[PDB]
């Protein structure tokens, strides 16, 4: 169709973008903006050239690369505008003025940021309509329910988000700035103990791949450490781009163990199991049962084999003895936020909730608070 | 048109009762099929309290701020949805459990915007 709604899910690491009604995002690309080196501060020099996503990475040798979203929050608005322009014109190949656009945000996103997104979409991109939803709310909806507690963990941030009828519950949301990029950095560190030397940005990307391919969450960490010490059964080979092969052992499970033991990287936070429990306890006593029964995992950092079973074990140990507990870990969960957006934007009853250009013209940027909740 | 007319005409579809409450707690008008504790209701709004009780039914507050109140009885007895009329009064509506509090809020906020001009 000429005017199909768009769905853009902006993450700290990856942009997921596509068309409402599609089963998967058409475009998944790095949330990076590259600008010519040494031209950020130079006499009489403007900011005319820039590159986004995979093209920025291809030209890394002549560009300085930045992430416009930090821990799920937009912090560089000029570069964020470039991400959005690139999404519309280069990735989706649409005229934004012809398509309603659904976007996503972190829970507790500040008012100024919500208004600024809205302003940019209407005043800069001239979209006919816009909506923004909380990422965890979309993931929950993608799983076929509107009540549950989401563990949302990506590249930059992890949240525990308890939700009832699609509302993220007052006072109960937890943010932890420990996610996939930190786990990659930690894996680089602990591989040094084995006699490897992963240090550079290019080497970081190799370790990200090692992490994604070979890491898993141990069901019992101390038992798994004993198994790794006594035998080579858990060891795996990994072929580097140049053809050289290395061996990874207990680092496979020590890396994502950090989610459950943040002290591994010197963080004082309790682990994701305990913050799930703490979040549930900040909710209405009469809602808690339904949260325990509907733990939904979303985001790339929830992809580790064993994580669902580990969470089931750990939450069971914290919860009341007879509590019915269920972890739902959809196979699609690296894209479930986006998928939730696609389903919602296509829904007949949703259409009344689009912010229209006329509504923006009458009410201004705070229209987002009237309609997006 | 009148206060009674604006608040009364909201009673259609999923919306079953309404009340217009000054920031003092004084009830200017409410539909005759219920009786709200105006001081209690306005304090839940002002202080962002975790529940609102109307006629022995506890509604758990799931969204509350300067412009909006959404509360739901977890046992399935319905919702209370509030919007604010130009910082002068809180307009609340009872919404049937099967009704969507989001679309009810849109209608209640629209009426609150109209009420602001006659308060
Ligand atoms: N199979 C996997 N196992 C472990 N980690 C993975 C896997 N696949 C992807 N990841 C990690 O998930 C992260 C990307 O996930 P995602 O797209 O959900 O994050 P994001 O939305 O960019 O970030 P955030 O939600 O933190 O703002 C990266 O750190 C990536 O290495
Ligand atoms: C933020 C959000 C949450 C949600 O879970 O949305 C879903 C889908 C939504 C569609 C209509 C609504 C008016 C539009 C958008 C709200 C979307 O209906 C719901 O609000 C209602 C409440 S519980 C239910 O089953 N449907 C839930
Ligand atoms: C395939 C892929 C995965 C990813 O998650 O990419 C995102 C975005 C990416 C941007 C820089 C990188 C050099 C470019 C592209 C890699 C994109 O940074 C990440 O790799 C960062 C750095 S290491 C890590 O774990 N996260 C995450
Ligand atoms: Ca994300």
């Amino acid at each position: 169709d000429e005017t199909t709604a768009l769905v853009c899910d902006n993450g700290s690491g990856l942009v997921k973008a596509g068309f409402a009604g599609d089963d998967a995002p058409r475009a998944v690309f790095p949330s990076i903006v590259g600008r010519p080196r040494h031209q950020g501060v130079m006499v009489g020099m403007g900011q005319k050239d820039s590159y986004v996503g995979d093209e920025a990475q291809s030209k890394r040798g002549i560009l300085t690369l930045k992430y416009p979203i930090e821990h799920g929050i937009i912090t560089n608005w000029d570069d964020m505008e470039k991400i959005w322009h690139h999404t519309f014109y280069n990735e989706l190949r649409v005229a934004p003025e012809e398509h309603p656009t659904l976007l996503t945000e972190a829970p507790l996103n500040p008012k100024a940021n919500r208004e600024k997104m809205t302003q940019i979409m209407f005043e800069t991109f001239n979209v006919p309509a816009m909506y923004v939803a909380i990422q965890a709310v979309l993931s929950l909806y993608a799983s076929g329910r509107t009540t549950g507690i989401v563990l949302d963990s990506g590249d930059g941030v992890t949240h525990n988000v308890p939700i009832y009828e699609g509302y993220a519950l007052p006072h109960a949301i937890m943010r932890l700035d420990l996610a996939g990029r930190d786990l990659t950095d930690y894996l680089m560190k602990i591989l040094t103990e084995r006699g490897y030397s992963f240090v550079t940005t290019a080497e970081r990307e190799i370790v990200r791949d090692i992490k994604e391919k070979l890491c898993y969450v141990a069901l019992d960490f101390e038992n798994e450490m004993a198994t790794a010490a006594s035998s080579s059964s858990l060891e795996k080979s990994y072929e580097l781009p140049d053809g050289q092969v290395i061996t990874i052992g207990n680092e496979r499970f020590r890396c994502p163990e950090t989610l459950f033991q943040p002290s591994f990287i010197g963080m004082e936070s309790a682990g994701i199991h305990e913050t799930t429990y703490n979040s549930i306890m900040k909710c209405d006593i009469d809602i808690r049962k339904d949260l325990y029964a509907n733990n939904v995992m979303s985001g790339g950092t929830t992809m580790y084999p064993g994580i669902a079973d580990r969470m089931q074990k750990e939450i069971t140990a914290l919860a009341p003895s007879t509590m019915k507990i269920k972890i739902i870990a959809p196979p699609e969960r690296k894209y479930s936020v986006w998928i939730g957006g696609s389903i919602l934007a296509s829904l007949s009853t949703f259409q009344q909730m689009w912010i229209t250009k006329q509504e923006y013209d009458e009410a201004g940027p705070s229209i987002v608070h009237r309609k997006c909740f | 048109m009148s206060l009674e007319q604006l608040a009364g005409r909201l009673i259609s579809g999923d919306i079953g009762a309404t009340a217009v409450i000054k920031m003092t707690g004084e009830i200017i008008y409410q539909s005759p099929n219920w009786s709200v504790d105006g001081v209690h209701a306005i304090n839940v709004y002002k202080n962002r309290e975790p529940s609102i009780i109307i006629q022995g039914v506890k509604y758990s507050v799931i969204d509350v701020n300067e412009d909006r109140l959404i509360a739901t009885n977890v046992g399935g007895q319905g919702h209370i949805v509030g919007a604010v009329a130009g910082g002068k009064a809180l307009l609340i509506g009872y919404v049937s459990p099967n009704g969507d509090a989001r679309t009810a809020y849109i209608q209640i906020d629209k009426t609150a915007r109209q009420l602001s001009k006659i308060l």
